[PDB]
RNA sequence: GUGACUAUAGCAAGGAGGUCACACCUGUUCCCAUGCCGAACACAGAAGUUAAGCUCCUUAGCGUCGAUGGUAGUCGAACUUACGUUCCGCUAGAGUAGAACGUU
RNA sequence: CUGGGGCGGUCGCCUCCUAAAAGGUAACGGAGGCGCUCAAAGGUUCCCUCAGAAUGGUCAUUCAUAGAGUGUAA
RNA sequence: UUAUUGGAGGUAGAGCACUGUUUGGACUUCAGACAAACUCCGAAUGCCAAUUAAUUUAACUUGGGAGUCAGAACAUGGGUGAUAAGGUCCGUGUUCGAAAGGGAAACAGCCCAGACCACCAGCUAAGGUCCCAAAAUAUAUGUUAAGUGGAAAAGGAUGUGGCGUUGUGACACUGCGCCGAAAAUGUACCGGGGCUAAACAUAUUACCGAAGCUGUGGAUUGUCCUUUG
């Protein structure tokens, strides 16, 4: 999947780009504010620090970027759908306080 | 004689005459041949009378190569008519030799009747041309 | 201010171009000689025109 | 075969956005929500 | 077998190859493990009587650097309009 | 023995129209193409028609996408 | 994970490496799902397995990189109709590299 | 217009070649088309990957950088 | 204009990787070819810039006044024609047009060279140096016997020289010659006489040769102010 799950995110990404871009994985996600014109990254968040942790994972890359200064943001669902996990992860950034 | 199937083309451009042989310096398919000396246009009507001759020189023995095919269609316009109004209609089909190339190969023959016989092709043939012998 | 160059051929039936490289080093007429200190941009304008010039 | 059609504002102001339409493959009284920019609104089109 | 070869030095202008041919000479080049590219010169008759003696893919001595390394022939370029050796390859080892 | 040839359509002036390390105004036409013989790089804009132009004023840079493809950018001078 | 680079970055082959990650695998309860099928997308997951995917290594068969030297081709002269000098400099083919580097 | 004129052909627009690697470039030079068509064949968000060669009895499998398709010529 | 750099682009060439044409083998495949409308490739040049350095004299805008819209030859890249045409139609440069002077015998377009005027001055360019006709019966070395030089092919051939490989003969390049070679007023395809060097090829020496350049005088415009000269 993911040698397919790239080509989606590559297809997603000729458009768009901070990321916001994600990873989901069996079990775990894997969430990171990336800059998109040095390869340098703002925050972090994963999955080991289904969709409570989604929750705990948004809450946790959304209060990193409050210590970190930054708002205003683009979201890459990264080739995944935008659905449960992932709907989740958004709708919890949006909560924590961020720009969607 | 000889001629392709099909052409996209009727009506060509004609080749560059002028300059040295690219491809098809070196004897390949047999032992002895006929290089080129002198560039023109070799037409099949007289492929043919030079490959009749070699082959009935031979007693239809041994081997010929005719490492030339006319591609290009020359064409023609009728007796007695002006200048323009189109272009003409296709006459035949014409190889362009150019110096070095080598006109035809044999073997499954001794050096001298095929000397002979290459001899007597190239006498039919609007080219100069040498015996040429595998390296 | 060395080379010390002279125009010794025409510039009649001369291409064009080359009737510019040999204006643009100051040479006006036949048997005229300009000096000019060598660089290695002034040298190239006499190979442009190297057949009809004198240099030393 | 084409007809060359012209749209009319339903509510207010009238016969703008002229189109072209295909007769036996709509031979009805077309439909659209355009910009009546007389009324500053978006509103539906006819005929 | 034996073969001496002197080093052409400088950038070898056309007139120059055009002297070296209309003479009797074949210009050469030299390369592989310890040769580093002497382009050299060698006899364009002594070639063929030994290349002719060692047959087609022998060994041979040559004047790579002034001693001998045992170099072969890669290719060869031939001006056949005169039947004459225009170049030669030698893969040293 | 008329022909049936010879009629041709007008030549649609078309290529390059600034050079590599020039400087560029906001809206002016870099290139001209049918298809995409040059893709847009950064600031260029694809426009309709397949024309790129330049959105900011800066100098042009024709630079490759890997193999086969080129791109064409724009910079901020100084 | 995630970016940058012209595959010297790929293919193809042999070889090991396990639930720590990544996988496949349990199933359709749940959100959602096929113009039929939880095959896919996605949701609830603990078994079980290194076979496959896959990270890591060997390989120069296939692709890709590719000199030095020579040749063709011409820019400009200069004789005359195809050469001669100067100068740039091919493709092809061999010497070769090469099983990638690499930012956060 | 016209390799005298008449007869024949043509006349505006598009895509190639000639055209000489910027652009431009003629002939009664060599090839084709146009005088429309779509209310979804447009917009936008998502999802997917073709042609062909074989093994079988529309299917399935493998091989496959594109040899498919792109309303309509190139 | 040139040097340095960056660039776009698919011609020459080349190649068969795609579309087509094709030759010989073996049962898709190994060797060999072809292309304006074929490209895995790919120049030299030309073009665009730097707001890139050294020389040089333009560049542009605004206005007044125009003529031009029958072009030619040669060299080179092509189409058409028949790789005919002093043909025709395009690109590229030059000369004529609108250019006199020297050479090509004479000869708008070929080569040299751009006339302000005068001189019974000098140096040279193309081209030349036995006489017509100014200047070498020059110097060194060789070739050619046909008057080749001073017109023409396939093909032929113990012409003659050079170098080369061969076991007295044979061949591979080769330079120069021979035959093929018949037309209409009068020799009549060196301008003529004549030429065996006064031909050819190579290599240093001289000299001749223009309205070019220089020398001396003069006439006009200009621009620096050496220094209103």
């Amino acid at each position: 999947k993911n040698k397919v799950r790239l080509k989606r995110h590559a297809r997603v990404r000729t458009n768009l780009s901070p990321r916001l871009n994600v990873y989901r994985s069996n079990k775990h996600i894997y969430a990171q504010i990336i800059d998109d014109n040095k390869g340098v990254t703002l925050a972090q968040a994963s999955s080991k620090d289904k969709v409570e942790l989604a929750t705990k994972v948004g809450e946790a890359i959304a209060k990193k970027a409050a210590d970190k200064g930054i708002k205003e943001i683009v979201f890459d669902r990264g080739g995944y759908l935008y659905h449960g996990r992932v709907k989740a992860l958004a709708e919890a950034a949006r909560e924590s306080g961020l720009e969607f | 004689m000889l001629l392709p199937k099909r052409v996209k083309y009727r009506r060509q451009h004609r080749p560059k005459t002028t300059g040295r042989s690219k491809g098809g310096n070196y004897v390949t398919f047999g032992e002895f041949g006929l290089q080129a000396t002198t560039t023109s246009w070799i037409t099949s009507r007289q492929i043919e009378s030079a490959r009749i001759a070699m082959t009935r020189y031979m007693k239809r023995g041994g081997k010929v190569w005719i490492k030339i095919f006319p591609h290009t269609p020359y064409t023609k316009k009728p007796l007695e008519v002006r200048m323009g109004a189109g272009k003409g209609a296709v006459e035949g089909w014409i190889a362009v030799v150019k110096p070095g190339r080598i006109l035809f190969e044999v073997a499954g023959v001794s050096e001298e009747v095929a000397r002979e016989a290459l001899r007597l092709a190239s006498h039919k043939l609007p080219v100069k041309t040498k015996f040429v012998k595998r390296e | 201010a060395k080379l010390q160059i002279t125009l010794t051929r025409s510039v009649i039936g001369r291409p064009e171009t080359q009737r510019k490289t040999v204006e643009a080093l100051g040479l006006k007429k036949t048997n005229s000689s300009v000096v000019v200190e060598d660089n290695p941009a002034i040298r190239g304008q006499i190979n442009k025109v190297k057949h009809l010039v004198t240099v030393e | 075969m084409r007809v060359n059609v012209t749209l009319a504002c339903t509510e207010c102001g009238d016969r703008n956005y002229i189109t072209t339409k295909n007769k036996r493959n709509n031979p009805e009284r077309v439909e659209m929500k355009k910009f009546c920019s007389r009324e500053n609104k978006q509103t539906l089109h006819r005929e | 077998a034996s073969l001496k070869s002197i080093i052409r030095q400088g950038k070898q202008t056309r007139s120059d190859l055009k002297q070296l041919r209309k003479s009797g000479k074949v210009p050469a080049v030299v390369y592989g493990y310890g040769t580093k590219n002497v382009s050299v010169k060698v006899d364009e008759v002594e070639f063929i009587k030994v290349i002719r003696e060692v047959g087609r893919n022998g060994v041979i001595e040559l004047g790579v650097g002034s001693k001998t390394i045992k170099v072969m022939v890669a290719d060869y370029q031939f001006d056949p309009l005169k039947n004459q050796i225009t170049h030669i390859d030698f893969l040293a080892i | 023995s008329s022909t049936k040839n010879g009629r041709d359509s007008e030549s649609k002036r078309l290529g390059a129209k600034r050079a590599d390390g020039q400087f560029v105004t906001g809206g002016s036409i870099l290139y001209r193409q049918r298809g995409t013989k040059i893709y847009p790089g950064e600031n260029v804009g694809r426009g309709g028609d397949d024309t790129l132009f330049a959105k900011i004023d800066g100098v042009v840079k024709f630079e490759r996408k890997g193999r086969d493809k080129k791109q064409v950018s724009v910079y901020a001078v100084a």
